C-alpha cells in the first residue's frame, strides 16, 4: 500500500 | 519487525518473503522474466485461516459493507513514522481505487471474526497492464493490506498475501506491482516522498511541519504564498472530450520510463475524469484548441491521530503530469496554486519520473518516508526513481 511521509526535521 | 532502510533490511531474515518468487535482497539481478512458471494446477481450496477468523468477498457496491471497509482503514491502516496521522481514505475514494475497469469482487479479500463478523483484515487486487523494461505483462496492483490493530503480529499478513496470489492465479494472472514503506525482497526502484506546505500555518499547529526556530511563523507564510490564480494560459478542468487526447498524451509520455502502466481508454476515463474531493485533473487547450499538457492530483486527507475531532490534515498527492508544451515546471507550480484553492494543506509528490527537476524549485522540503516500488514473480534490474512512472493510490 502506499506509505504516510512528512517533512524530515534536521 | 518492519525494517525501513534497506542497510537495517540487511540484518534480518524473511521467514515469508524467502519462500516467496521474489529475488533476495543484495542479489543482483540482470535478466528479465518470471521467477517460477504459470501454473497449470491452482490450489481451490482457501488457505486456513487462525481459529476463529474466516474469509469474505466484500462487495462494496453493499454501502454497509463498503463502510465496513472504511472503518477498518480509518481505525489500523497506515499511520506516520510518530503515530501522529493516519490515513483517512474515503469511501468513494476505496470505490475509486477498487472498482476500476475489470475488478472482480472476489479479490476485495477481507477477514471477519467468525461469532461477530466483524471485519478485521483486508487486501486487494486490481488488474492492470504493466510495462517493465521491454514486456508488457498482464498482473495485479495489490493495495490496502491491512490487519486490525488487535490481531498484529500474529502471522495474518502472510495468509492474507497467500490467499489474494491464490485468487489471483485462479484467473491466470501471475505477476504483481505493489509499494510499500518498509523494505522487502526486494525493491525495484526506491522513492522518496517530498512536501510543499500549502497552509503552513496549520501543518505547524498539528506538528505535521516544524518552525525552522530560526524563521518566524510570518516569514514562513510570506514564503510559501502563492499566486491566488494560475498562469499557464488556457487550463482548465478535464472534460469528457478531453478523454482520448489526454489517453494519447499518457502512453506517449510515459514511454521514457521503464516501469509504466499500460491504460486503455476507459482505464484513462476511471483514473483521470474528475471526480470532486477524489481526482482533480486539469488539461492545457491552447489558442488552437489543442490540448497539450495535463496534471493531476488525488486527495487523501488523514486523521491527526492525537485530536481526533478536529479537522483531518487536507493532502493532495501528485499523480500523472505530462507535458509536452507547458514547461514542467509551470505546470506543478498551477498544480500548486489549484491545490491551495481547492483547500489543501499540504502538497505530496515522489521523486519518480521527472519530479526531481522541479522539487526543491518549487520549495517542496524532502519527507521522512521512502517509497519502495516491487514486483511478484518478476526477476529484473532495479531502476532509479526517475525511471519509475507508475504512482499507486
Ligand atoms: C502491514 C500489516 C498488515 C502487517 O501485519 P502484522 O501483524 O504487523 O505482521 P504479521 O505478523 O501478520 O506478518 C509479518 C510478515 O509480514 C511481512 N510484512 C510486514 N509488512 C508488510 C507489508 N506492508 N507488505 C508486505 N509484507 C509485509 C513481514 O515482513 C513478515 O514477513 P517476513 O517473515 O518475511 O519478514 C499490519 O501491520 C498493518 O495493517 N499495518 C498498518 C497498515 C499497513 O501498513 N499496510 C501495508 C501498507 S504497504
Ligand atoms: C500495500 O498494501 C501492498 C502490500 C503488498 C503485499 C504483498 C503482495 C504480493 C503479491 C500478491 C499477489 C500475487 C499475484 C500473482
Ligand atoms: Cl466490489
Ligand atoms: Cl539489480
Amino acid at each position: 500500500g502506499n506509505c504516510f511521509s512528512k517533512p524530515r526535521v534536521p | 519487525g518492519p525494517a525501513k532502510t534497506m542497510e537495517e533490511a540487511s540484518k534480518r531474515s524473511y521467514q515469508f518473503w524467502d519462500t516467496q518468487p521474489v529475488p533476495k535482497l543484495g542479489e543482483v539481478v540482470n535478466t528479465h522474466g518470471p521467477v517460477e512458471p504459470d501454473k497449470d494446477n491452482i490450489r481451490q481450496e482457501p488457505y486456513t485461516l487462525p481459529q476463529g477468523f474466516t474469509w469474505d468477498a466484500l462487495d462494496l457496491g453493499d454501502r454497509g459493507v463498503l463502510k465496513e471497509l472504511y472503518t477498518l482503514l480509518n481505525e489500523n491502516y497506515v499511520e506516520d513514522d510518530d503515530n501522529m496521522f493516519r490515513f483517512d481514505y474515503s469511501p468513494e475514494f476505496l470505490l475509486w481505487a477498487l472498482r476500476p475497469p475489470g475488478w472482480l469482487p472476489q479479490w476485495h479479500c477481507g477477514v471477519r471474526v467468525v461469532s461477530s463478523r466483524k471485519l478485521v483484515g483486508f487486501i486487494s487486487a486490481i488488474p492492470a497492464n504493466i510495462h517493465i523494461y521491454d514486456t508488457e505483462k498482464k498482473m495485479v496492483e495489490i493495495n490496502f493490506l491491512c490487519v486490525h490493530k488487535k490481531l498484529r503480529s500474529k502471522r495474518v499478513a502472510p495468509v492474507l498475501i497467500r490467499e489474494i496470489t491464490r485468487r489471483v492465479h485462479l484467473e491466470g494472472i501471475f505477476q504483481a506491482v505493489y509499494t510499500a514503506g518498509v523494505v522487502l525482497p526486494k525493491p525495484v526502484g526506491t522513492c522518496r516522498y517530498w512536501h510543499r506546505s500549502l497552509n503552513p500555518r496549520k501543518l505547524i499547529e498539528v506538528k505535521f511541519s516544524h518552525l525552522s526556530r530560526n524563521m518566524t511563523m510570518q516569514r514562513t507564510m510570506k514564503l510559501y504564498r502563492l499566486p491566488e490564480t494560475p498562469k499557464t494560459a488556457g487550463l482548465r478542468p478535464m472534460e469528457t472530450k478531453d478523454i482520448p487526447v489526454v489517453h494519447q498524451l499518457l502512453t506517449r509520455y510515459l514511454k521514457q520510463f521503464h516501469l509504466t502502466p499500460v491504460m486503455s481508454q476507459e482505464e484513462v476515463e476511471h483514473w483521470f475524469y474528475p471526480q470532486e474531493n477524489i481526482i482533480d485533473t486539469f488539461v492545457v487547450e491552447n489558442a488552437n484548441g489543442e490540448v497539450t499538457d495535463f496534471l493531476s492530483f488525488y486527495t487523501l486527507p488523514s486523521t491527526i491521530m492525537n485530536h481526533p475531532t478536529h479537522k483531518s490534515l487536507k493532502a493532495a498527492y501528485s499523480f500523472y503530469n505530462v507535458h509536452t508544451q507547458t514547461p514542467l515546471l509551470d505546470l506543478m507550480s498551477d498544480a500548486l496554486v489549484l491545490a491551495k484553492m481547492k483547500g489543501f494543506d499540504v502538497f505530496n509528490a515522489l521523486d519518480l519520473m521527472e519530479n526531481k527537476t522541479f522539487l526543491e524549485k518549487l520549495k517542496f522540503g524532502i519527507g521522512d518516508g521512502n517509497l519502495q516500488y516491487y514486483l511478484y514473480n518478476w526477476k529484473c534490474p532495479s531502476m532509479g526513481a526517475e525511471k519509475v512512472g507508475l504512482v499507486l493510490q
